[PDB]
């Protein structure tokens, strides 16, 4: 069976540049070409470059031109990629795929990597910030800002920061003859605040 | 007419050296098909073959066309002397030895249709280098190829494509000019690669030789058994005349070494 | 520049054919652009199924095929299973490199279907206070996990409960000033809106 | 006529000086072309009765570009074939029987293009196998005999024939 | 001995596309390239374009050039002729025709096919309208044929003749003489037996 | 554009030598127009004799020959046969296709000729209801079996609605035709015609 | 696009004759790099081998520069048939 | 290396070569592979058969003294079969 395991995940600031790794097993490592993928959460899926470890030869997304290089390693079976002048945008996943045919260019997709996440941010601790919402059974809201019926949704990123609600079902008679709150802590930032629910 | 339609098509800014317009800025995409009248020579000590094709491309050049819809018009025009067209610089990867047949006129052929499809045919021997696989000698198949890709435009200027119908066909006199194998499967494949200077366009014939065995069968194998039952027959000398046995058992031996040498 | 476009998602029962399809922005989909196919299941799988000419990856199963149905390309799985519930992203080769589609998101169904359980919020007055206004639009208990908000908004992707039917939540954001509305969202037919 | 030789492997014009070349243009526009041409023709053989065969060797002419609506080949009507005097002195291997003079106009994916086809038949020459192959073969199987008349008890003798001649005849045929 | 067997008959609406096949045995199928002939009514025979077996390679008359599409079937030494666009004036018999030469193009015929009846008409299965013909019947706008008629219920039956259909509206309409007199038309595709008796 | 003509009949006598020709309208018929020959027997039944430069299908009897006479093809059936009755298409080629001549029908004398009986019929009051108008002209009893039939309306030959059946072999080896006209008939045979009227 | 950059280049006096210029008089610097296809008919009675190879060569020829910076402009222009280059 | 079936492509090097000549001093690349030839063959072909070549002289040191005949066949044929060998 044939394996791509990529490098853990990075986190680094702006300007800097790190380099993330794709080591190939169970395969000839010099006779398959390696792609590049980008997925962001701000787009789809993009096609950074290959390189063709056999012949050292690369070609790249004219997008990603100066942005990324590729290289590869044969002793160890090893891909490489370096990302320069990491910027806010960089912020995504980045996958290697290896290219379907043997010692030639096939233009279609074996096996992928598990994905490396990497994170370039410029902010530091931030307290979360709390701000309650509201309106048979009535279901109240609670905001958690820059930072029976338990719903809490996926979390954003507004303005370099989190944002995440949440919901909760509960029969109008608990309400508001009965106090409604929610908590909401921050280990990170070690705050812990309470939003009661009014109507 | 046909004289006129070149001349209308030349008389305005014409460029061979420029690559055909695309709509989408796409790549020049050249239709190849490919037949193979002789198949010769087939050398297993340099590990190379022979062999004489027609090759025959198609592409669309906007810039050609004169009928347009036509239909008034002459189908195609032959290409006369003195006008030159863009043509894919196309060459064979694994030619060690290329020629082009010259007697008389030259043997080609290029047609321009109306709609600006030109045809291209041309006739070329070859000798190709097929690195073969002895493991199983006398009774070996060996895969021979012909690469065909162009040499300065990249995957983004030019792709080749094999012919939809029958992109390899076979002239009907080719096996009969081929006695000692027996050409047995052939194969249309793309063998497209990314070099260093960049990502290229390849298409790759193989074809499938496996050798004759009636020639291996009396001349090696029939005269060994021939020769190992000889030094059994002095099994039946009687102990005492030993010459009688090591002259039959030694000049069988010998004789074998010749052989296989 | 070019695009590539696909449907935002897709519905099919075990056994049956579903067919997923690729179009291109500047024409129609030939042969030079080398359609591929990829599928994503759940936790960042990705894997190869069709691609090249007429060449697809190791073990692709025998219900994967492609072509070039009409102007655009296909990918039609004939005899659906479970596990071939995932996200497809279908690519073009455009001259030199790659363009990818937003995805398909087929579902091989499993549990009956259900309609999004929507709930507007206003925004409170702390946020008042602070000058900025932002909008929840909470969406729990539906299936399949596909749902389309619309009201400076920002959705969040689907993401399964305790009980199989994906929740999500919506945020519209808002100056204090322009706060001084409506959240409807279409599900695989009806479409419930609140104000 | 862009004509050429589908079957010529390798081609060469003579050159020599001038090259070898005559063109004619008769008043009425009739117009003679004649060149010297060396050529390496393809000839398929069959070996079934080797040492006492005969092969068939042509020499295919067609027009390459021109289809069978702008060119048309035919045969001369009187002696279209010609043989120079010299010709079968300069073969000593063969003898060359007959000749004939055909159309070979085939369809093909291009078009249908016209085509002549003329024929030379080859019986090789038997003296060099008779005394090569046959005589001494009977010679050798004939001394295997002579071992007949040898005493029983003399064996080193009978095996020494019966063996050498034996090698000899492999040999011979290798 | 070769035999060249071509497809049945065949009845199809205007606008629809039909394919005619020519079986071809006792000979090897790949050595001789086919012809296509139409011999129409209006017209008289025609040369559709020819096919080489072995080649693919195809040529057709200009006139055609769109209407017919030849190609072969190596495996079952099958020739088959599609033909698009049907209309009136493709309701004719094709014919196939193998060249003479082997393994080249001889220019001359050698063997044809028993042909094939192609008959495109829009037309509705209709009886036949029989009118007296005196001083002989008249079978009118019928379709599709046959028809088939006797006299005195079968009884006369010397001195009878049945000429030819022929499509003069898009139906077939024929008569038949003779030398009380009744004649009896009985036409199978609609099961109508109508009888008219002559009178002067 | 180019057309082929050939005789319309011809007779001949078993034993004789009748001889068959091919005309070429744009000239004369040259060896670049492999002129072809193509015989029709009854039922149709084709069979090519002659054709390309000078070769001849298979089984194709001696008596028949093919030659350039004066400047037209030609197909002469040296000691004809009963069997050699038939109908005899020449095709000529013009440049990439072929053209075939109207074909000429040789009839082998095994009958003393027969003038054709001529009878006209009135267009029955009957079908004059649907408003519709159809002249019946049966000929019958003739050999050979070649006849032109040609209408007049008041001294004015007709021109348009007319439509006459190939002749064919009846019951007593002669041949018959109809002819037939359209609304709402003289007979031309072996030289002399035969005229049927009415008012 | 393309062939007007190439004409821009030939259409001033440039001469394919003349050694391209250097910043300091000094030598024009080819860079080479070598591709072996095949190795093959090892002789060694002749001691001698045949060999396919592509040669690769990259100088500097400032007379040539269309883009200089460009940024806007084709990286590179492939040089079509009909203009001398010194080499 | 498939296209070179005698010899094993082990080592190659890039050098320079530039000499002093009497027109001048030239620049000079040189680029050198190392040929390693096969032995599979050479032991198949020379060393394996004249062993047995040899094994087989010496079996007549088994024949009687007596029977010298059986001796000379055997060390004439092998030495003479040596020579053609190596020849
Ligand atoms: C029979 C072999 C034993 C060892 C005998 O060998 C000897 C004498 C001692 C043994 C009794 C010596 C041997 C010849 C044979 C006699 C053989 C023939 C006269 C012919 O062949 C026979 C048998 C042959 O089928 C084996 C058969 O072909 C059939 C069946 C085949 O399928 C099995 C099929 O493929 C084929 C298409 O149709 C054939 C019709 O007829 C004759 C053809 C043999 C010629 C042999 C040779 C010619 O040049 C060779 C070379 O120069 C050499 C060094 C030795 C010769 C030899 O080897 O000489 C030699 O190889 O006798
Ligand atoms: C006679 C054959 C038996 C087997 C004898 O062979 C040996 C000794 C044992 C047997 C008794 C050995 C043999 C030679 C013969 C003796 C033959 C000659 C001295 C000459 O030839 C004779 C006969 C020959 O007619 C067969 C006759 O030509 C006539 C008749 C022919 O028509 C039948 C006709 O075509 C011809 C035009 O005019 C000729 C005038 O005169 C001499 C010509 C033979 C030479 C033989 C050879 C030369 O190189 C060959 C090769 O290097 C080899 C390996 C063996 C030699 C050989 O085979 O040597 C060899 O093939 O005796
Ligand atoms: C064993 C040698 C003595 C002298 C014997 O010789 C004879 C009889 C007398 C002695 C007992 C005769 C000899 C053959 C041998 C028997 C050998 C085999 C049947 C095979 O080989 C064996 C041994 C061989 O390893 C030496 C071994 O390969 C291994 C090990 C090697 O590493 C040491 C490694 O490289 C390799 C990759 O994997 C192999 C698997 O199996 C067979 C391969 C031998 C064929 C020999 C020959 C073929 O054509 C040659 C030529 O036509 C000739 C003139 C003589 C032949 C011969 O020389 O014939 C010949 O050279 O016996
Ligand atoms: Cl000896």
């Amino acid at each position: 069976e044939v394996q791509l395991q990529q490098s853990g995940p990075e986190l680094v600031r702006p300007g800097a540049s790190m380099k993330i790794s794709c080591k190939a097993s169970g395969y000839s490592f010099t006779g398959y070409t390696m792609n590049w993928v980008k997925q962001s959460h701000g787009k789809n899926l993009e096609w950074i470059g290959l390189i063709n470890p056999y012949n050292g030869g690369t070609s790249y997304n004219q997008k990603f031109k100066g942005k990324a290089t590729l290289t590869v390693d044969k002793s160890s079976s090893t891909a490489y990629m370096e990302l320069l002048s990491l910027t806010s945008e960089d912020s995504a996943v980045y996958y290697c795929a290896r290219d379907g045919d043997y010692y030639r260019y096939g233009r279609y997709f074996d096996y992928w990597g598990q994905g490396t996440t990497l994170t370039v941010s410029s902010a530091k601790t931030t307290p979360p910030s709390v701000y309650p919402l509201a309106p048979s059974m009535v279901t109240l809201g609670c905001l958690v800002k820059g930072y029976s019926g338990v719903h809490t949704f996926p979390a954003v990123l507004q303005s370099d920061l989190y944002t995440l609600s949440s919901s909760v079902t509960v029969p109008s008679s608990t309400w508001p003859s009965e106090t409604v709150t929610c908590n909401v802590a921050h280990p990170a930032s070690s705050t812990k605040v309470d939003k009661k629910i009014v109507p | 007419s046909d004289s006129k339609i070149l001349a209308h098509l030349f008389t305005s800014g014409y460029d061979f050296r420029v690559r055909p317009p695309t709509d989408n800025g796409g790549p020049v995409v050249v239709s190849v098909n490919m037949l193979l009248r002789t198949i010769s020579k087939i050398d297993v000590v340099n590990m190379e073959y022979s062999a004489q094709l027609t090759l025959r491309e198609s592409w669309i050049d906007k810039r050609l066309s004169y009928g347009v819809k036509g239909d008034g018009q002459p189908d195609f025009v032959i290409l006369t002397v003195g006008h030159q067209i863009w043509m894919p610089d196309t060459f064979f990867p694994n030619e060690k030895q290329a020629y082009k047949h010259t007697i008389d006129k030259p043997n080609v052929l290029i047609r321009i249709h109306n709609d600006g499809t030109v045809l291209y045919s041309v006739r070329i021997s070859l000798v190709l280098s097929c690195p073969m696989y002895l493991q199983y000698y006398p009774m070996d198949v060996q895969q021979c190829s012909i690469d065909l890709a162009s040499y300065a435009y990249t995957t983004k200027d030019i792709e080749y494509l094999w012919k939809e119908h029958s992109p390899l066909q076979l002239k009907v006199g080719l096996s009969s000019s081929l006695p000692s194998f027996q050409l047995t499967n052939t194969s249309t494949t793309y063998c497209t690669s990314v070099t260093n200077t960049g990502i290229y366009s390849c298409l790759r014939t193989t074809i499938q030789l496996k050798r004759e065995f009636s020639f291996y069968l009396l001349q090696l194998y029939i005269p060994s058994c021939m020769l190992v039952i000889v030094s059994w027959v002095s099994f039946w000398f009687d102990r005492t005349a030993i010459p009688a046995r090591v002259t039959l058992g030694v000049t069988t031996l010998l004789t074998m070494t010749a052989q296989s040498a | 520049q070019a695009v590539v476009t696909q449907e935002s998602a897709l519905t099919t029962s075990p056994g049956e054919t579903v067919t997923l399809t690729c179009r291109s922005s500047t024409g129609a989909v030939t042969t030079i652009n080398f359609a591929n196919w990829v599928q994503e299941k759940p936790d960042h799988l990705f894997t190869g199924l069709i691609g090249g000419i007429n060449n697809r990856a190791p073990g692709v199963p025998a219900r994967f095929s492609g072509s070039l149905i009409g102007d655009k390309a296909a990918l039609t799985i004939t005899g659906a299973q479970t596990e071939d519930e995932a996200i497809y992203f279908c690519a073009l080769w455009y001259s030199n490199h790659w363009v990818f589609g937003g995805g398909t998101k087929l579902t091989v169904l499993g549990q009956p279907k259900s309609s999004p359980s929507v709930t507007l919020f206003p925004p409170s007055s702390e946020e008042l206070e602070t000058n900025k206004a932002t909008l929840v639009c909470t969406i729990t208990d539906f299936y399949p996990g596909v749902v389309t908000v619309d009201w400076g908004m920002e959705t969040t992707q689907p993401s399964k409960q305790s009980n199989n039917k994906y929740m999500a939540s919506s945020y519209l954001t808002l100056t204090a000033r322009a706060w001084e509305y409506s959240c409807q969202v279409t599900h695989e037919g009806h479409t419930v809106e609140k104000s």
